[PDB]
């Protein structure tokens, strides 16, 4: 059990949806990339470590 | 802030009244001045209020031709040792031949509205004092 | 003309707040030119992250099996390590022949990668160029083939052990062996490239196939430090593989493009010119005479140029120059004193040169020993402590707060551990944290920062008790006052 800050974020919602859009279609990349520059202080600090955890809830079926 | 005190009194016509402490004796550097009021002494001090006096009021152009172009008042309390004090202390200005005349009363208090006009304003100020032993 | 005082006073607040404000303006642009490099390096990840499911799906036994069938006898035959160059073309022709380009095929979004590239397949037709692609990476791992998907932000390289070079292959635009030329049919904008194993190694081959990367894309693409944390745990097992890339990669980059140009000499330690340098670097000519020339500007080695500090400097990284050393450089010294001196007059400003040297010119700090209970001090009357190791040995540092008041209350000789330096109004203060003592000392002095520690408790719980009865005192006194005064007149 590695726990993780992404804990949170790999069950997120709205991340689990962009984990979902990441993983086969790229067409909605803009929309994730506009709300994380919009508000995403949090993601784009606890993204920085952790990668593998990010990766792999990004390969989530 | 000591400084800018004596920068405000020297350079404030607004403010031209400075209440000092006995560190003024020779703790820091007195402004020339013209009229000096000594309230409280050290109590026989006879060359140490002098000497206050001598540094205070220094030579002032305009009233050269004068005998008294600077003024210099010592308040004591009748009835008092204070008076015992003064007569003790400028004994030392007397043997440098300077002259004090006794002013009982002042001319003009009458009519100009001073602080302590009833004597219920006394009374309290007597409870403050005695409130501090 | 009218109270000059005010109108200073009003200057002074514009000049403060015009400053204020012109600081915040600098802080919120660099936040935000750091969400959008930040909202950038996310992007990359997601397109990494699209790179390693494409090859995940490119990895499934289905493909290979139908690859398998599909490719004749003529190329089953054949094994990586006896792939050639004619090998490769012809295969890429037989390709094309194969498989060609066909839009027109109804796609739907529902239809799986894998279920589509099968049904391509099964009608020997295809899609997309990228399609392409993806079904020769699947022939090509049908036979085991050691080959890596590469991709623009696309081609495959494989891995020819007769030799062992990653040799570009290209089916759609039948491309064997031309990196420049795959800069042509991949993505316009080649600012990335990456290259993915069929087990998802990563490899950055942005070099070999971008001309410029060692001139603009070397100054012009993500941070170093983050994309290294990211391939890291990527960094396939292939140690010698990766070593072998690494020296093609330097045999080829060795000076190939031979820049002649004034602005690329700069800031470009292959190149390393006299007039790029900075202030504390400086070349060596006893190493580096002559290079080479752009516009009648000589090249010198960069392992010829060296960074200098001071001799403060250097002590503070715990190093002392040796004696007789000459300055490395004399260039212009700047302190708080030195400062205001030079700013009173400019001749002097040029005529400072404080002479800085070089690490090898310097040896390494040796912190004395305490004698006889003596903790030595430096000019300043302290020692500098930057690092543990600058600390005297037979000393002990203990932060206790106002212990040297015990210290020297018992009479033993405490310095301060001078650590760093703070400049709040523009002055280095030297920054010490806690004190330096003797080492025989050290548990004695904490009994006694301990017994002076209960003893100021104590102390401050009486003083207060002691407050609280003068308090209660001078109210009854004042109290006591009332009632006579007010039985003196009433």
């Amino acid at each position: 059990s590695g726990g993780h800050p992404l804990e949170f974020l790999r069950n997120q919602p709205q991340f689990q949806q962009m984990r979902q859009i990441i993983q086969q279609n790229p067409s909605l990349l803009p929309a994730l990339l506009q709300q994380i520059g919009r508000e995403n202080p949090q993601l784009l600090q606890q993204i920085s470590q952790h990668q593998e955890h990010f990766i792999q809830m990004l390969n989530e079926p | 802030e000591r400084m800018q005190i004596l920068q405000n009194f020297k350079h404030n016509p607004k403010i031209n009244t400075i209440f000092i402490s006995k560190v003024g004796d020779t703790s820091f550097d007195l402004p020339e001045a013209n009229v000096l009021i000594q309230i409280s002494s050290h109590g026989g001090s006879r060359r140490q209020e002098a000497q206050r006096l001598g540094r205070v009021l220094r030579a002032k152009k305009g009233m050269v031709a004068e005998e008294y172009n600077a003024f210099f008042y010592s308040l004591v309390s009748q009835d008092t040792q204070e008076m015992a004090y003064s007569t003790k202390r400028q004994r030392f200005l007397v043997d440098q031949g300077y002259s004090f005349k006794v002013i009982t009363k002042l001319a003009g208090m009458e009519e100009e509205d001073l602080a302590f006009s009833t004597k219920e304003e006394q009374q309290q100020l007597l409870q403050k004092v005695l409130a501090a032993t | 003309i009218e109270t000059p005082e005010q109108a200073k006073t009003r200057e002074r607040s514009e000049k403060i707040k015009l400053e204020f404000e012109t600081y915040l303006r600098r802080a919120m642009k660099r936040f935000n030119k750091g969400v959008h490099e930040d909202t950038h390096k996310v992007h990359l990840l997601c397109l990494l992250a699209n790179g390693f499911y494409r090859n995940n799906i490119c990895s499934q036994p289905d493909l290979h099996a139908i690859g398998l069938s599909i490719i004749p006898a003529r190329f089953t035959r054949v094994l990586p390590r006896d792939v050639d160059t004619y090998y490769l073309s012809n295969l890429v022709k037989w390709f094309i022949g194969t498989f060609t380009v066909n839009a027109e095929l109804s796609a739907s979004e529902q239809d799986n990668l894998q279920t589509t590239l099968e049904r391509r397949f099964a009608i020997y037709s295809a899609r997309d160029d990228e399609e392409l692609v993806h079904i020769f990476l699947l022939i090509l791992r049908a036979l085991q083939l050691l080959t890596r998907l590469v991709l623009s932000l696309q081609w495959l390289e494989v891995f020819c052990e007769q030799e062992e070079k990653w040799v570009c292959v290209d089916c759609v635009h039948g491309v064997v062996g031309q990196p420049l030329t795959c800069y042509k049919y991949a993505t316009k904008p080649m600012t990335y490239v990456v290259g993915i194993d069929s087990d998802g190694w990563v490899r950055d081959v942005t070099q070999r196939y971008d001309p410029v990367w060692m001139t603009v894309t070397r100054k012009c693409r993500v941070d170093a430090e983050w994309w290294a944390e990211t391939l890291r745990p990527y960094q396939s097992p292939f140690m010698d593989r990766e070593k072998k890339e690494d020296l093609e990669f330097q045999a080829k980059h060795m000076d190939q493009p031979l820049p002649t140009a004034i602005g690329l000499y700069k800031n470009h330690p292959l190149y390393a010119l006299k007039r790029h340098l900075l202030k504390y670097e400086a070349i060596y000519p006893e190493t580096a005479a002559i290079l080479g020339y752009c516009r009648g500007e000589a090249v010198y080695s960069r392992d010829c140029v060296h960074t200098l500090h001071s001799r403060d400097t250097w002590l503070k990284k715990a190093r002392v120059v040796r004696l007789g050393e000459v300055p490395y450089k004399m260039v212009k010294g700047f302190s708080n004193r030195a400062r205001k001196a030079r700013l009173a007059e400019p001749q002097l400003r040029e005529e400072n040169d404080l002479g800085l040297f070089g690490y090898w010119q310097t040896e390494e700090y040796q912190p004395p020993v305490a004698v006889d209970g003596k903790v030595p001090r430096n000019e300043f009357g302290n020692v500098y402590l930057f690092l543990p190791s600058m600390m005297p040995i037979g000393c002990v540092q203990l932060n206790l707060p106002n212990l040297h008041r015990v210290a020297r209350k018992l009479d033993i000789d405490c310095v301060q551990a001078i650590t760093g330096f703070d400049f709040h109004g523009g002055y280095s203060h030297p920054v010490t944290d806690g004190y330096i003592v003797c080492e025989e000392f050290k548990d004695v002095l904490l009994t006694a920062w301990e017994n002076e520690q209960a003893v100021i408790e104590r102390k401050e719980k009486e003083k207060k008790e002691k407050r609280a009865l003068g308090n209660w005192k001078l109210l009854a006194k004042g109290l006591l006052i009332r009632e006579r005064l007010k039985r003196r007149y009433g």
